[PDB]
């Protein structure tokens, strides 16, 4: 927690620290945004469960 | 010419005839080593375990006794020949490389080491002690002390005394 206080903190720290929020917290806020879909009522209801969202390492 | 005897009968005489050179030479006495500050105390809000970095903080956010914290006497002999006088250095160590070293540390900055002694059969800033637990609480106990705590009356530099 106390990166800056006592060091010169990581020049690149500002892009590191940011998309570690974005993967943490961006990601969630976001798709929580996502509504539901149907046209007015019929055979079809989708909707996506963001708690069950999930990131794979790339293969390359 | 015996170190051991007492201060009251003959001086150790010699020959030094001519008035000694100023600044007036000063003798500390005691151990030689390398930072080691000896006054440690018991000190809150320490800093992180493991992350030195953090560990500056506290060195110009110091505990009270911890200010302006002292060293071995070597620190004040090698501190005072800086500052223009003349120091000499009482004290023994051992005849290994940290001995050697430590002399050498000392001689580079134009302290007089006449007045260190060698210990061959001993190791410098080495002590064996041997692990005691006594009513349930880890304990040590010195079984030989180290050459910095082991200089005979005997070995005194009465040269560098008188001086």
């Amino acid at each position: 927690g106390k990166e800056g206080t006592s060091t010169i903190p990581g020049f690149n720290q500002i892009q590191f620290e940011g998309f570690y929020r974005f993967i943490d917290q961006g990601l969630i806020e976001e798709l929580s945004k996502f509504p539901k879909i149907e046209d007015i009522d019929h055979e079809i209801e989708f909707q996506l469960f963001v708690e069950t969202y999930q990131l794979v390492e790339p293969l390359i | 010419t015996n170190p051991d005897s007492d201060p009251a009968l003959v001086d150790y005489d010699d020959g030094i005839d001519f008035p000694y050179d100023d600044p007036p030479l000063v003798c500390c006495f005691g151990a030689v080593q390398k930072e080691f500050v000896p006054v440690v105390r018991v000190h809150d809000n320490p800093m992180h375990p493991d992350i030195y970095s953090q560990w500056k903080m506290l060195q110009w956010d110091p505990p009270e006794f911890g200010r302006a914290p002292g060293g071995p006497p070597s620190n004040v002999a090698i501190s005072h020949v800086r500052l223009g006088g003349r120091a000499a250095f009482m004290g023994k160590v051992g005849g290994d490389d940290y001995g050697e070293e430590l002399v050498l540390m000392m001689n580079k900055e134009r302290v007089q080491t006449r007045g260190v002694k060698f210990d061959e059969g001993a190791s410098t800033a080495c002590t064996r002690v041997k692990i005691k637990f006594e009513d349930g609480k880890m304990k040590a106990e010195t079984v030989k002390e180290p050459p910095e705590d082991s200089l005979l009356a005997s070995e005194l530099n009465l040269a560098v005394l008188k001086e």
